[PDB]
RNA sequence: CCUGGUCCACCCGUGACGCUGAGGCGCGAAAGCGUGGGGAGCAAACCGGAUUAGAUACCCGGGUAGUCCACGCCCUAAACGAUGCGCGCUAGGUCUCUGGGUCUCCUGGGGGCCGAAGCUAACGCGUUAAGCGCGCCGCCUGGGGAGUACGGCCGCAAGGC
RNA sequence: UAGCGCCGGCCAACUCCGUGCCAGCAGCCGCGGUAAUACGGAGGGCGCGAGCGUUACCCGGAUUCACUGGGCGUAAAGGGCGUGUAGGCGGCCUGGGGCGUCCCAUGUGAAAGACCACGGCUCAACCGUGGGGGAGCGUGGGAUACGCUCAGGCUAGACG
């Protein structure tokens, strides 16, 4: 039942003695729309096997996402590795506003209304963890007064 | 900073070249930052023949 | 030789929390404490009190952190993750009561000095006054 | 148990090798040598024990580890003695996190165990069986304390906490609890359940080795003589 | 103007059923029942993984292609949608429905929206008063939609009132059947409207 | 002999007298220039010998400015830690310089080394920050064209800005 | 009456023939060398429709002049180093003033446009009536935490 959307599919390389050799790799987000989200980077000599691992690692890599009215609690900026990602919570009419990567993660996250902005380097693999580690940072009014 | 290991080599090169009975005192590398080590490396080992023995 | 004792203080807190100290000492001032009277009363810390070094008044500030953690990196979460000075000696930043902001969607707090005293975002709405927006905490 | 008795020689350890985190656990340093606070141990040791007790009388395994020659075999006694798994040799990477693969090797020694007294062999070309017994003696040497575990331990025991820091990671990682003996050699915060006492002299070790295993064995029921030193 | 061409061809390319032809599509002639693949010689070739763009394009396109309305008019119905207060998917769809020609098919006076428009255009309908020939007209809530006292009995109109005999239509809709009248009553909630269209793939597509 | 900076200790005096700094002013390696000395060694240019397909080079024997002093210019540089200055706050380990002390140590100021947290695109940095903050100044905004041209200012010129 | 653009990737829509670094396409990356989804025609498809495309200019994407919101060890970026003028910045405590600054009141901020609602042309464009704004400045009233100024004291900066 886990929704599992693909994003990045790429053919990298290393040089042997005369000839050259390949390794595909892929980025895959996983989700139920009910607020459990995860993403992992699969890579492996052949095309599907890599997409295979993608799901698996993504499968156990996850997080709490406190959807409040289906959007998000609070606005947060996050910097992961020269790439930047901004999420501002949006009202019910809005819809998902984001690039292919930040959206697809928020789709399987099942956010309905969101305002995002991508600053810094837009290199996806980095936009990836940046958005996850962003999500991973959200705190509901509950969690707040608790610590206070 | 990964060139540590040139210093490290050349000091050692000297630290072993120092302990001989007899060593050269005249036999470094022609770069600067590398020669500090080998000659000052040949120093400890030439000084350690004094201490003890 | 500090240009801005306030933004120093905050910075002094911030450096500490990041290794999680019991308390920390900042040089004391009437306006400093008056601000601490907000952090602590809003629960970012345990609080403060007037101590002594060589005859020099400081303020020892006891820091509220939070629960330990399983997995790798047991390091607790801060109660203050984010604090940064807003109206600097370089640029003095002022708002009127309508221009008053809301930190992290009501989750965080904006400390600001006004002619009704050192208050918060909420409190300036409650009092209907603006002032110099001193900093933002969360 | 055994309150000020731990003074016997179970007390302070190193000289200016200290991780400064450990300072809340220190009393002072004479002989130019960093020395532990003992009541610190007991206050914590009190709190420490309860955990294991709980888990014992909840009936589940605990992984005993140290490879330092000083505590090396003093593990093997109190481990077999406890009837719980251990590690006495070079510590395998992924011993937890790679488990399913390690296991393929665990089941590989037990293929030799059946093959130990078997019709199959002899009808071997004589190295073929010596290969197996080198493999066996090898499979033996590294895991003789290992097979006692077929599913993930609910806590783990370490003598030297940053020695085994390899182990202390996978464990730390998997959400598995960490109990262990820390000193001036190492630091807090990387360990849930800590013994603030020497990791080196067998004396400091032997006390916390057996006298834990003792309050283990008893919590799981039955009470026996003190173990071999 | 309006589309005006091979309609049960785009019935196909959406890959999903289009009732734009009315009766015949109910029959097992709709070609969704016959050739469920999309027009042109490449229908029978293995489909390729749709891009995010393509995805929101078609979902907007389906919804668009339905009411038979110009991309232009469609867009002005958006916008003011998002400019108006409240949830945008809804009020879009609502104002999208409040359009007379659709309302006419809604009350049931015709099998297709195409047919429905031709009906309104020819003045064969009316509202609360005088005749209205204007397919784009916004039906306000609590407003009666008659037929023409001078068109009252008419061949095509009547048989198409002879399917509409007795069957129930819409929570936002009342009908007094052979009394030829009918009333737009409620402002349609999203739930009542059921169409094979995610509203999100519209609003998203319009951020470009 | 004349003279600057800087460190320590005493807690004695002054009472915010502070930080920074557009322009300005002074200093500023070598080479170069003016005048007058000086000239052993070395050595652009230059002359030979070799090597070479050639060898206006590398190697060899020569050799003049210059290299030195005084005075006056010049004002550049991989003028580099390629890191502006001032103050505060954030593990320690190590050896070294130099002060002071109840002298193993403790402590103030310099110099390096490995490194917590943190920073960073990575390399790496890290109480001598490239951390975390505040003040001020200076500079950046694709490569080449080009640090060129024009103008201005400066210089005897070279040439600088 | 139906037309125009596209169908290599960005970017939605594929095949046949012709052509063979030619004729040509082109916003960038690039395409054409005999099997070209990138040229020319067809067949087909996608897009929009009395329009469809192109050129020119403006804003955007440009977070690529960065107040909001950028930087300078090696990517472009710290002045060769001082001294110091103007200027920018200003440690603790108490008070007088109230300039900044903060609130209230009152004036002005024409109309049209814009926004919300309601209406009049059969709707719409278009037009009407009504509503509420808004920094900004003038005037009266107040508040004193922070910056400012005047006044008095302090020793943690700094100097001796
Ligand atoms: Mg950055
Ligand atoms: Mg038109
Ligand atoms: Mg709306
Ligand atoms: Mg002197
Ligand atoms: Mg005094
Ligand atoms: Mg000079
Ligand atoms: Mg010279
Ligand atoms: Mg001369
Ligand atoms: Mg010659
Ligand atoms: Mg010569
Ligand atoms: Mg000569
Ligand atoms: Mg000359
Ligand atoms: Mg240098
Ligand atoms: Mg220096
Ligand atoms: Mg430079
Ligand atoms: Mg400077
Ligand atoms: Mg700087
Ligand atoms: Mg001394
Ligand atoms: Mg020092
Ligand atoms: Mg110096
Ligand atoms: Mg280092
Ligand atoms: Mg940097
Ligand atoms: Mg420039
Ligand atoms: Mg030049
Ligand atoms: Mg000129
Ligand atoms: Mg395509
Ligand atoms: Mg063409
Ligand atoms: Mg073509
Ligand atoms: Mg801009
Ligand atoms: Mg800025
Ligand atoms: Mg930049
Ligand atoms: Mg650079
Ligand atoms: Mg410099
Ligand atoms: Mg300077
Ligand atoms: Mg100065
Ligand atoms: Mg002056
Ligand atoms: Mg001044
Ligand atoms: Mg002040
Ligand atoms: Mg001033
Ligand atoms: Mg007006
Ligand atoms: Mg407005
Ligand atoms: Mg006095
Ligand atoms: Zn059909």
């Amino acid at each position: 039942d886990f929704e599992e959307k693909m994003i990045l599919i790429r053919r990298t390389a290393r040089m042997q003695a005369g000839g050259r050799r390949f390794r595909f790799g892929a980025l895959v987000v996983v989700g139920d729309r009910q607020g459990r989200v995860g993403l992992g980077f699969g890579k492996a000599p052949e095309v599907p096997l890599a997409v295979q691992k993608a799901g698996y690692y993504a499968r156990r890599n996850m997080v709490e996402v406190p959807l409040q009215n289906g959007t998000i609690p609070h606005e947060i900026e996050v910097e992961f590795g020269a790439s930047k990602i901004v999420l501002k919570p949006a009202a019910p009419g809005t819809g998902v506003i984001a690039g292919a990567v930040p959206r697809a993660i928020l789709e399987l996250a099942g956010v309905t209304d969101i305002l995002t902005k991508e600053l810094g380097s837009r290199n996806p693999i980095n936009i990836a963890y940046a958005t996850m580690e962003a999500l991973r940072q959200l705190r509901t009014k509950a969690d707040v007064e608790r610590l206070r | 900073r990964q060139k540590r290991d040139r210093l490290e080599r050349a000091h050692q090169r000297g630290y072993q070249a120092g302990i001989a009975g007899r060593s050269k005192e005249m036999c470094p590398y022609q770069t600067l930052n590398q020669r500090s080590q080998w000659l000052g490396g040949w120093r400890e080992a030439m000084a350690d023949r004094v201490v003890m023995a | 030789m500090l240009t801005d004792p306030i933004a120093d203080m905050l910075t002094r807190i911030r450096n500490a929390t990041r290794v999680y100290k019991e308390s920390t000492d900042v040089p004391a001032s009437r306006f400093k404490e008056e601000i601490l009277r907000i952090l602590a009363r809003e629960g970012f810390i345990k609080g403060y009190e007037r101590v002594d070094v060589d005859g020099k008044p400081y303020l020892r500030v006891y820091l509220k952190y939070g629960p330990r953690r399983q997995g790798p990196d047991p390091r607790p979460e801060q109660v203050i993750h984010h604090i940064r000075r807003i109206s600097k000696p370089g640029r003095r930043v002022y708002v009127g009561v309508k221009e008053i902001p809301r930190v992290r969607r009501g989750l965080g707090i904006a400390i600001l000095s006004t002619s009704k005293g050192v208050l918060t975002d909420r409190e300036a709405r409650k009092l209907g006054v603006g002032g110099e927006l001193i900093c933002e905490v969360w | 148990v055994k309150e000020l008795l731990e003074a016997g020689v179970h007390f302070g350890h190193e000289r200016k090798r200290w991780n400064p985190k450990f300072a809340r656990y220190i009393y002072a340093e004479r002989n130019g040598i960093h020395i532990i606070d003992l009541q610190k141990t007991m206050e914590e040791l009190e709190r420490t024990f309860r955990f294991i007790e709980d888990l014992a009388m909840r009936g589940g395994t605990i992984l005993f580890v140290g490879t330092k020659k000083q505590a090396q075999d003093i593990v093997r006694m109190e481990a077999e003695r406890a009837g719980m798994p251990y590690v006495n040799q070079r510590w395998l990477g992924g011993m937890l996190t790679n488990f399913k693969t390690i296991s393929q090797r665990v089941h590989r020694l037990e293929e030799l165990e059946a093959l130990f007294a078997s019709p199959e062999i002899e009808e071997r070309p004589k190295k073929e069986q010596v290969r197996l017994k080198h493999e066996l003696e090898r499979l033996q040497k590294y895991l003789s304390g290992f097979r006692l575990l077929k599913r993930l331990p609910d806590a783990i025991f370490v003598v030297d906490p940053t020695k085994e820091a390899i182990a202390v990671r996978e464990a730390r990682k998997l959400f598995i609890p960490v109990i262990a003996l820390a000193d001036t050699d190492s630091d807090p915060d990387l360990v849930d359940y800590i013994i603030p006492g020497n990791d080196d002299a067998i004396r400091s070790i032997q006390l916390i080795l057996s006298r834990a295993v003792d309050l283990i064995i008893q919590a799981r029921g039955g009470v026996v003589e003190p173990s071999p030193s | 103007g309006r589309y005006i061409g091979p309609v049960c061809r785009l019935c196909r390319r959406e890959g999903v059923k289009l009732y734009l032809k009315g009766e015949r599509c109910y029959s097992p002639k709709c070609a969704m029942e016959r050739r469920p693949y999309p027009p042109g010689q490449h229908g029978q070739k293995r489909a390729r993984r749709p891009s995010d763009y393509a995805v929101r394009l078609r979902e907007k396109q389906k919804l668009r292609r339905i009411y038979g309305i110009s991309e232009r008019q469609f867009r002005n119905l958006f916008e003011e949608a998002s400019k108006k207060k409240g949830v945008t998917g809804s009020v879009f769809l609502g104002l999208l429905e409040s359009r007379l020609d659709n309302v006419v098919y809604r009350l049931g006076f015709a099998v297709s929206r195409r047919q429905a428009r031709q009906l309104v255009r020819h003045g064969h309908i009316t509202v609360n008063g005088r005749r209205v020939d204007l397919p784009s007209y916004r039906v306000r809530p609590g407003d009666e939609i008659a037929v023409a006292e001078k068109s009252r009995n008419l061949e095509l109109i009547r048989q198409n009132l002879e399917a509409m005999k007795g069957r129930k239509v819409g929570p936002w809709l009342s009908l007094d059947v052979e009394g030829m009248k009918g009333k737009f009553l409620r402002l349609p909630d999203r739930e009542d409207l059921a169409l094979p269209v995610n509203e999100q793939l519209v609003i998203e597509f319009y951020s470009r």
